[PDB]
């Protein structure tokens, strides 16, 4: 009964370990979800604002990805609509030595520095190619609308 | 006996939505494509052949709730329809009618739901009741 022993840890070191501009709350019916936090980062233009992701670890976590959605709207190259993330460690460069510590981070570091290149998404990813200026003004716009409450 | 959370289930079904299942007798995707809570759902049936239904195209929204998949969606026809189990007035399909809605489980989908809904237009007490005109839709 009960847990795989590294989600019990992994479930548990947040709380007791929390990553920097992350908090995490567990859902009130299910042990393998979470309901996570992430601040804007330092200078980027979703500083101020607090963005919703939910998290889920499958049964056959840590062989399979964690599973990662943004709950929160927000205008970037690399998240969709729906808030879906192309991130390729979520996505066949997933190895079990991974942590969801370094998932979280690399979220962050994403929303950091997007990549218009290789994008999700081409409508936000045009306009970060091509006027990136009036694009990082809409993230901002989007942070002022959609991640102050 | 591990549970995927609603919002991950429906992503399931968004993506079995996109590819499409069988012979291409139902599909169902997202009323609005910028719905994070993918709550609202747009269903297609065909009109099974051999019925008075058939070679009609019937529109539906499902509502999946808060507790969806614990709990059966809630579904109403859009397309005007003669069915048992639907109001002939507003289009909302009562559960207790329909045995995948009356014995919901959370097995079930969208998918299922629709399928369903097809399989009972071929029942006897059905295929043969007539229909209104083509085209027109309930109010809402």
């Amino acid at each position: 009964a009960g847990l795989p022993r590294r989600i019990i840890k992994e479930t548990q070191r947040l709380l007791a370990e929390p990553v920097p501009g992350i908090k995490a709350e567990p859902d009130e019916s299910n042990a393998r979800y979470f309901h996570v936090v992430i601040a804007g980062p330092q200078d980027s233009p979703f500083e101020g604002g607090t963005f919703k992701l939910e998290l889920f670890l499958p049964e056959e976590y840590p062989m399979a990805a964690p599973k990662v959605r943004f709950m929160t709207k927000i205008y970037h190259p690399n998240v969709n609509k729906l808030g879906s993330i192309c991130l390729d460690i979520l996505k066949d460069k997933w190895s079990p030595a991974l942590q969801i510590r370094t998932v979280l981070l690399s979220i962050q570091a994403l929303l950091s520095a997007p990549n218009p290149d290789d994008p999700l998404v081409p409508d936000v990813a045009e306009q970060w190619k091509t006027n990136e200026a009036q694009a990082i003004e809409t993230a901002r716009a989007w942070t002022r609308l959609y991640a102050m409450n | 006996g591990v549970k995927v959370p609603r919002n991950f289930r429906l992503l399931e079904e968004l993506e079995e939505g996109q590819k499409g299942v069988g012979d291409g007798t139902v599909s169902w995707g997202l009323e609005d494509d910028e719905d994070m809570t993918l709550t609202r759902w747009t269903g297609m049936i065909i009109g099974p052949p051999r019925t008075n239904y058939e070679n009609r195209i019937y529109s539906l929204k499902v509502e999946c709730g808060p507790k969806y998949p614990e709990a059966p969606p809630s579904v109403r026809f859009v397309t005007k329809i003669n069915m048992n189990g639907i109001n002939n007035s507003s289009g909302m399909v009562d559960a207790r009618s329909i045995p995948v809605l009356a014995k919901w489980q959370n097995s079930y989908s969208i998918k299922v739901v629709l399928q369903e809904l097809r399989r009972l237009m071929m029942s006897k007490e059905n295929m043969k009741l007539p229909q209104p005109p083509e085209g027109q839709t309930y109010n809402n």
